[PDB]
DNA sequence: TATCCCCCCTTCGGTGCTTTGCACCGAAGGGGGG
């Protein structure tokens, strides 16, 4: 189609981001891929007069041997003037959460047939560094729509609707929603027919314009309310920690009362002394346990805000997370467990947890969350590429204060 | 000559070229016409535009640089910010340790290549310069550049682009010939015989002459050693240029900074360099003319560095057929050294890590910071993360990463028994100790008065409150924990009402910037079993409410 | 009273929040080599 002019928001300039060092194999794969792309004309070499640069990384998606290019667009997406609101990215199916199976397809290759607006070509510049700084970085520039840019699906919307109209015509038993380069296809039918039907959808897309596969089950997802311990004999330390946990929960649930529980701790006993609960204490404990078991009331999604995701390390390969727009109005509390083969790699576990959380958040709300990783920035930036597989990247902030929380365990 | 293409350059939108007159100069330092200017006009590097280019720039002659060679250093400090921005594409500097075993090596130098690379036509007017003739008593004539100025903002990027464009066909036609091109140097090496290699060098020279760039034999270095960016290349050896440390009996802070800088520059091959004592003098310090006294520690450190540097040391070139191994040692006070090598006793590179990340940190965390640095340096210089040989025990590392609240990783390492070995001094308790003494510690301080109280109460009944002066609530909490630790036996259960203190002691530090924390760590390492617990404040929980009233 | 690059180091107001101190960090300058 014709190139839609793209301009930045007033008063702020294009991206200027340095390139993080890459390994020998990643650099070689990047050079070969970019040479092939330039031979096909999809990219053009550029000189020094362009003051823009975005980082580029090389990844290898699961169940494959070929390398895949990945260019960090975070800055350019944050700078681009509203190709998510003024363009068709607004509608999200509220029924996507309620599906037995959600499949993820790759449709990023279709974007390489639509040229980009010439006034915007200068902004999508990237550099390929060299080992030991032996040669200046081989700069390039995109001749077509770039993978990972938020305005790229906005431009390709008019063609994707036309391509997918027949499929929705014969088969209106599937809800379809794409986020950037990926297509989330979800059907409420039996899993055996679900896989065979995607092959037909893949066949329909193939001939009109790949053999991988993903599977999600959004129905089997539940919020995780906090639970108080259930013990018959209570020690002084155990009662104090329970009162602390209830004080933590009090900021979230207004119905919790700890007056009698605080009355029980009235003098100085040794931490290991056993205190038998009274009748009023048991009654208050039962009421508070029912309040905690009851799902949180008053949580509503607001599109005017942004999603913030917390991550805590619970030990022994187990992690928890919380998605919220306000610190005391959590929208989804969950838990992640170490998968087989990754029990001895914290960076790998956190990197896979980040992808799982962001995929779930996309499927549920259609807006990737702002992560708050419990890791050092330097080691994260060093090792997060070796384990990443998604073609999208969220915006994350780092925290160095200990969480101290057993509230989520 | 060849018509090497120019690069389009413009100013920043909405702002025009500068007009800066020249500061008063000296007749000895200047001339009626700066004699190089007319020769360069004849050569074609400068032309004359008088009436319709009402722009100017500061021009002076340098006496300090290049041994009073009187370089024409035209200053563009204003036009640099007045012009558009550029993206420099080269980030760092090549390291010989990343070089390979090449049988024949030749270093080519391109003299005044900047003045040989043409400049854009439109931007030529903005580089106008005029000079007074005699004692600033005559106006002189206004000239304008025709080629790349020396020291202009876009000059390095433009020259690198032009030179890589020139070198691209030759590199494409010969893949065995390796050609390092950094700024104004040209390292060319190969695995060919010496005669054929020199023949290829002559073809390279004739190619550049066809492109208008000349490599004079005055700077063309024929035989080894080849001085490269301050290093001494040999057939199977590399070494930094010989270093002359300041042997001055007196020591100013400026001389101390020179010493530490030259020691850092020598640290990449010489092992064992330490500068912590020489930088503790730099912190705070004084006026640069103040004769700074040297501590006994500082002078012992300088003597040790001198005895290290009095012998020559050398590195070795990379061999891609082998693996990279790096061993880390501990030097105390937060200093670490590593010796990246491939075969034993022949190390590719050496270095040090001595940064202090955070007010409260310990040996395990700092070793993780050291490995994570070495990793990124090895990536930059080789493209491969090396195999580590750490002193930390596998059990200790497992415990730390399994029980720490962050995500930490170390790529692949084997434990090496080289003291002082990194080990965790003390551990806290997960469950309260049976038959231990319980302390309720609390400290309340008013910031408007800069006073306060610190103490504790105990289940056995002993009580204590000490007045405080010029301290904050945090301090009072740390002091309360300190008293609880001091007055108790080898096993103690402490109840605290301060998440700040609870997090600091829970982080398990070994060294800290606070004498309070250092004393607490000493008490904890002396102790045998210690437990900490946190209760809410003003919650009426046992004797915590009473001790709060006492210390308020 | 030359430009630009990597690097080391200490000093700084600026935000998190862990509160109004404290921990933490990125932006400068002071050196080393280009
Ligand atoms: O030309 C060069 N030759 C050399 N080889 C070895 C030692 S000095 C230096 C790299 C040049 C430079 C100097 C100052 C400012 C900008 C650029």
């Amino acid at each position: 189609i014709e190139t839609v002019p793209v301009k930045l928001k007033p008063g702020m300039d294009g991206p200027k981001v340095k390139q993080w060092p890459l390994t020998e194999e990643k650099i070689k794969a990047l050079v070969e891929i970019c040479t092939e792309m330039e031979k096909e004309g999809k990219i053009s070499k550029i000189g020094p007069e362009n003051p823009y640069n975005t980082p580029v990384f090389a990844i290898k998606k699961k169940d494959s041997t070929k390398w895949r290019k990945l260019v960090d667009f975070r800055e350019l997406n944050k700078r681009t003037q509203d190709f998510w609101e003024v363009q068709l990215g607004i509608p999200h199916p509220a029924g996507l959460k309620k599906k037995k199976s959600v499949t993820v397809l790759d449709v990023g290759d279709a974007y390489f047939s639509v040229p980009l607006d010439e006034d915007f070509r200068k902004y999508t510049a990237f550099t390929i560094p060299s080992i030991n700084n032996e040669t200046p970085g081989i700069r390039y520039q995109y001749n077509v729509l770039p993978q990972g840019w938020k305005g790229s699906p906005a431009i390709f919307q008019s063609s994707m609707t036309k391509i997918l109209e027949p499929f929705k015509k014969q088969n209106p038993d599937i809800v379809i929603y794409q986020y950037m380069d990926d297509l989330y296809v979800g059907s409420d039918l039996e899993i055996g027919q679900h896989r065979t039907k995607i092959e037909e959808l893949r066949q329909h897309l193939l001939r009109w314009g790949l053999w991988m596969g993903y599977e999600l089950h959004p129905d089997k997802w539940t919020v995780q309310p906090i639970v108080l311990p259930e013990k018959d004999s209570w020690t002084v330390n155990d009662i104090q920690k329970l009162v602390g946990k209830l004080n933590w929960a009090s900021q979230i649930y207004p119905g919790i009362k700890v007056r009698q529980l605080s009355k029980l701790l009235r003098g100085t006993k040794a931490l290991t002394e056993v205190i038998p609960l009274t009748e009023e204490a048991e009654l208050e404990l039962a009421e508070n346990r029912e309040i905690l078991k009851e799902p949180v009331h008053g949580v509503y999604y607001d599109p005017s805000k942004d999603l913030i995701a917390e991550i805590q390390k619970q030990g022994q390969g187990q992690w928890t997370y919380q998605i919220y727009q306000e610190p005391f109005k959590n929208l989804k509390t969950g838990k992640y467990a170490r998968m087989r083969g990754a029990h001895t790699n914290d960076v790998k576990q956190l990197t896979e947890a980040v992808q799982k959380i962001t995929t779930e958040s996309i499927v549920i709300w259609g807006k990737t969350p702002k992560f708050k990783l419990p890791i050092q920035k330097e080691t994260w930036e060093t090792w997060w590429t070796e384990y990443w597989q998604a073609t999208w990247i969220p915006e994350w902030e780092f925290v160095n204060t200990p969480p101290l929380v057993k509230l989520w365990y | 000559i060849s018509p090497i293409e120019t690069v389009p350059v413009k100013l920043k939108p909405g702002m025009d070229g500068p007009k800066v007159k020249q500061w008063p100069l000296t007749e000895e330092k200047i001339k009626a016409l700066v004699e190089i200017c007319t020769e360069m006009e004849k050569e074609g590097k400068i032309s004359k535009i008088g009436p319709e280019n009402p722009y100017n720039t500061p021009v002076f002659a340098i006496k300090k640089k290049d041994s009073t060679k009187w370089r024409k250093l035209v200053d563009f400090r204003e036009l640099n910010k007045r012009t558009q921005d550029f993206w420099e594409v080269q980030l760092g500097i090549p390291h010989p340790a990343g070089l390979k075993k090449k049988k024949s090596v030749t270093v080519l130098d391109v003299g005044d290549a900047y003045f040989s690379v043409p400049l854009d036509e439109d931007f030529r007017k903005y580089t106008a310069f005029t000079i007074p003739s005699i004692n600033n008593e005559t106006p002189g004539i206004r000239y304008q550049y025709n080629v790349l100025p020396q020291g202009w903002k876009g000059s390095p990027a433009i020259f690198q682009s032009s030179m890589t464009k020139i070198l691209e066909p030759f590199k494409k036609q010969n893949p065995d010939i390796v050609i390092y091109q950094y700024m104004d140097d040209l390292y060319v090496g190969s695995d060919l015989e010496i005669g054929q290699h020199r023949t290829k060098i002559e073809e390279l020279r004739q190619h550049l002459l066809r492109w208008g760039l000349t490599t004079p034999d005055k700077k063309h270095q024929k035989e080894p050693p080849f001085l490269w960016m301050g290093y001494e290349l040999h057939p199977d050896k590399w070494t930094v240029q010989p270093i002359v440390l300041p042997e001055k009996d007196s020591w100013t802070v400026n001389d101390i900074q020179k010493l530490v800088g030259k020691l850092n520059w020598a640290s990449q091959i010489y092992p064992g360099i330490k500068v912590r004592q020489l930088s503790k003098l730099l912190r705070g310090t004084k006026a640069l003319t103040e004769v700074i006294p040297l501590t006994e520690e500082a002078e012992l450190e300088l003597a040790e560095n001198r005895e290290i540097l009095k012998e020559p040391v050398h590195g070795v070139y990379y061999d891609p057929s082998k693996d990279l191994i790096a061993e880390i040692q501990k030097q105390g006070q937060g200093q670490w050294t590593y010796q990246i090598y491939q075969e034993p006793f022949k190390n590719l590179k050496t270095g040090k890590y001595a940064r202090m990340r955070g007010a409260h940190t310990n040996d395990v965390k700092q070793l993780t910071e050291a490995v994570q640095k070495i990793t990124t340096e090895s990536i930059v210089i080789w493209g491969k993360t090396p195999k580590f040989k750490l002193p930390i025990q596998k059990e200790t590392w497992e415990t730390w990463w399994t029980e720490y609240w962050q995500a930490t990783w170390i790529p692949e390492w084997e434990f090496v028994n080289t003291p002082p070995l990194v080990k965790l001094w003390y551990q806290l308790e997960k469950e309260p100790i049976v038959g231990a003494e319980t302390f309720y510690v609390d400290g309340a301080a008013n910031r408007e008065t800069k006073l306060g109280k610190a103490g504790y109460v105990t289940n056995k009944g002993r009580q204590k409150v000490v007045p405080l002066t010029n301290t904050t609530n945090q301090k009072t909490e740390l002091q309360a924990i300190y008293l609880a630790l001091q007055d108790s036996g080898l096993e103690v259960n402490i109840v605290t009402n301060s998440q700040y203190a609870l997090g600091i002691i829970q982080a398990q530090p070994d060294k800290s910037e606070s004498e309070l924390v250092n004393q607490i760590i000493e008490q904890l390492i002396k102790k045998e079993k210690v437990y900490l617990a946190w209760v809410p404040a003003h919650k009426g929980i046992g004797g915590n409410e009473q001790v709060d009233k006492l210390v308020s």
